[PDB]
């Protein structure tokens, strides 16, 4: 009975960030497509180029009892900025969340922004700033990557730590757009917004991670 | 003609969707109706309202912080930002970011002595 009850409050927090999840889809696959359109004078993030900084988007929780959720993410992303900073090349990390600020400010690391006690309701708005510092390194040639540390969402049971690159970005239509003011500056827009979904995209996944493990640990 | 497929959308949720006789929107060139046939467009809006028409004449408003206006063969998609965009807005979101951070390289060698030990303590959490 008081298992039950347990597992009915977390229930009703999973629903809640699965909707979540399922709402953000249709804006992110539309904002691909055009950009698809219109990528198909190359943008900066569509092209690679010398490697000599990177940049990280880390997702960690704001609350314990979460099992290894964090540890995990935090073991595979260390991996990955050591292969970086042993060739010479810097990393700077935007963090979000309370637990992996506290990580990395003990552990070391150059935390270049942060957000943190968004719990339950993350937002786009309270990512617009993590996020731009980012994209303004980038756009200053002071991140020539920009990866996206955060769990995938499989199952009640099961998340997957991961890092996908986000910059620079990862038959066709007849007719084109009559595009107000011009394609170049629709299309540096569409980029920002679509990296920003991502990162928006990857907070929730993660909530909905950490709500499943939580009740996991709750047990 | 008659209708349109409408979708307006914001990276957290879906506003609206189903079919309009129209809309009405600030462009950023200017006002803009949009009406079934019209030809494929690519804007940014500005903040304000979205008038729709909705199938069978039935109108309805709703407040757009701003955004891109999609239209195409078919399907007109509204992508809403959630709160007022801008160059100095961001930067200004950006600055507390930063902020927050400055208020307060990387020992690999400490960092995993310190994943160890909390994997450790899960074990025993496990066993009890």
């Amino acid at each position: 009975k008081i298992t039950k009850a347990m597992e009915m409050v977390a229930a009703s927090k999973m629903r809640k960030s699965q909707d979540r999840m399922a709402a953000s889809r249709p804006y992110a696959e539309t904002m691909r497509k055009v950009i698809g359109h219109l990528a198909h004078y190359k943008h900066p993030y569509l092209e690679d180029r010398d490697v000599k900084r990177v940049g990280y988007l880390v997702v960690s929780t704001d609350r314990g009892l979460c099992g290894g959720l964090n540890i995990n993410l935090f073991k595979k992303l260390l991996a990955e900025m050591k292969t970086w900073t042993d060739k010479g090349v810097q990393c700077d990390l935007a963090m979000i969340g309370s637990k992996g600020v506290s990580f990395f400010n003990s552990v070391g690391g150059n935390v270049v922004a942060q957000v943190t006690g968004m719990g339950d309701n993350p937002s786009l708005s309270e990512l617009i700033g993590p996020v731009k510092v980012m994209l303004q390194a980038y756009d200053e040639g002071r991140l020539d990557k920009l990866y996206i540390v955060s769990n995938k969402f499989i199952n009640t049971m099961s998340q997957v730590p991961t890092i996908s690159q986000l910059l620079p970005l990862p038959k066709h239509k007849s007719w084109d757009y009559l595009y107000e003011p011009d394609p170049k500056a629709l299309l540096d827009t569409l980029l920002r917004r679509y990296v920003e979904s991502q990162v928006y995209q990857g907070v929730v996944e993660n909530l909905a991670s950490e709500q499943a493990a939580r009740m996991v640990a709750m047990k | 003609a008659m209708t349109y497929h409408l979708d307006v959308v914001s990276a957290e949720q879906q506003m609206f969707s189903g079919l309009v006789e129209k809309i009405q929107v600030t462009g950023s060139e200017g006002e803009l109706g949009i009406y079934p046939g019209h030809a494929p467009l690519l804007t940014a809006i500005k903040p304000g309202m979205i008038r729709i028409v909705k199938q069978h004449g039935h109108e309805e408003f709703i407040y757009l912080s701003g955004g891109i206006l999609e239209v195409q063969p078919g399907n007109v998609t509204v992508l809403a930002d959630t709160a007022i965009r801008g160059q100095d807005l961001d930067e200004a979101r950006a600055m507390e970011a930063k902020r927050k951070a400055e208020e307060h390289d990387v020992d690999y060698a400490q960092a995993s002595a310190e994943l160890a030990k909390a994997i450790a303590q899960l074990r025993v959490i496990e066993l009890t």
